[PDB]
């Protein structure tokens, strides 16, 4: 099966926590994708095996066109390469301080596409946990794919306990201790569609209390040049009580997406 | 950088790839996998 052989190596795309992403050319069928390599030493002495290992089930086994593809890995005497789909138009973060904010379409856009991959998720029991800009990459028409699953569980059953995400995204059950479910996600998603739109997340302060506080307290401060329609949609995730978020459904139908969104699926392969 | 992996020779090729799509399944999701339990075995 594969070896780094198969492969012409283009160039460096980026980091990660456990190793370097590259550009890539799989030379039988000219195909471009990115190669993810992993230093197997590095690993065990980190102690990560089992996260790595977690993390590769979980996105290796997702088939959606707003989540980065994992197609498939392999491993030498020293690495491990995982074999990903390349996003031609790059990290969403960069786009987001390019721009300072992006406009309703971009953003409503964005939500869709979050939305119906979120819920692709969920339908599996999959929790992601950590949705922000930065775990986010653009496709060849922008569209967003979800390409980080760091903090994200498969959770059939049981309720969560793990404090995980990120300060500015946490939800307030996150903060008070409680036991959490897919709903945080619905939570982040609230978070995310107003950083798009006004180029901060809702809650930011200089102190982790302050900020942990400002969640807690749902104290959101909508600036003045949003539309209703978006501020309907972020204050309708950005609930105190998790079962009274809006679904994740309920993002795809609501009116300010309906109205904003130019989403286009990618073509797919046709017999 | 080879030639294939930047300016317009790698946009084309993008562009190309978008509008048509293989079929990856197949021609990778078909392809043996090492258990994840032997990711950090010998090879
Ligand atoms: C507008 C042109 N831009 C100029 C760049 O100079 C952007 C060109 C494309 O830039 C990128 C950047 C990062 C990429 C990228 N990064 C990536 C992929 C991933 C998934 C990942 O590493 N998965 C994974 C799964 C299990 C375990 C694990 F350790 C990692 N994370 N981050 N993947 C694909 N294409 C990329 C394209």
């Amino acid at each position: 099966k594969f070896t780094i052989d198969d492969f012409d190596i283009g160039r460096p795309l980026g980091k990660g926590k456990f190793g370097n992403v590259y550009l890539a050319r799989e030379k039988q069928n000219k195909f471009i994708m990115a190669l993810k390599v992993l230093f197997k030493s590095q690993l065990e002495k980190e102690g990560v095996e089992h996260q790595l290992r977690r993390e590769i089930e979980i996105q290796s086994h997702l088939r959606h066109p707003n989540i980065l593809r994992m197609y498939n890995y392999f491993h030498d005497r020293k690495r491990i390469y995982l074999m990903l789909e390349f996003a031609p138009r790059g990290e969403l973060y960069k786009e987001l301080q390019k721009h300072g904010r992006f406009d309703e379409q971009r953003s409503a856009t964005f939500m869709e596409e979050l939305a119906d991959a979120l819920h692709y998720c969920h339908e599996r029991k999959v929790i992601h946990r950590d949705i922000k800009p930065e775990n986010l990459l653009m496709g060849y028409k922008g569209e967003l794919k979800i390409a980080d699953f760091g903090w994200s569980v498969h959770a059939p059953s049981l309720r969560r306990r793990t404090m995980c995400g990120t300060l500015d995204y946490l939800p307030p059950e996150m903060i008070e201790g409680k036991t959490h479910d897919e709903k945080v996600d619905l939570w982040c998603a609230g978070v995310l569609c107003y950083e798009f739109l006004v180029g901060m997340p809702p809650f930011d302060s200089p102190s982790h209390t302050e900020t942990h506080r400002r969640i807690v307290n749902v104290d959101l401060k909508f600036p003045p040049f949003l539309s209703d329609g978006s501020k309907d949609l972020i204050s309708k995730l950005l609930r105190y009580h998790p079962p009274q978020r809006l679904p994740l459904k309920g993002v795809m139908e609501h009116p300010w997406v309906k109205a904003n969104s130019r989403r286009v699926l990618p073509p797919v392969y046709q017999s | 950088i080879p030639a294939w992996a930047s300016g317009n020779l790698l946009t084309q090729a993008i562009r190309q790839q978008y509008y048509k799509p293989i079929d990856v399944d197949r021609m990778y999701g078909t392809i043996d996998s090492p258990k994840l339990e032997e990711l950090f075995n010998k090879s």
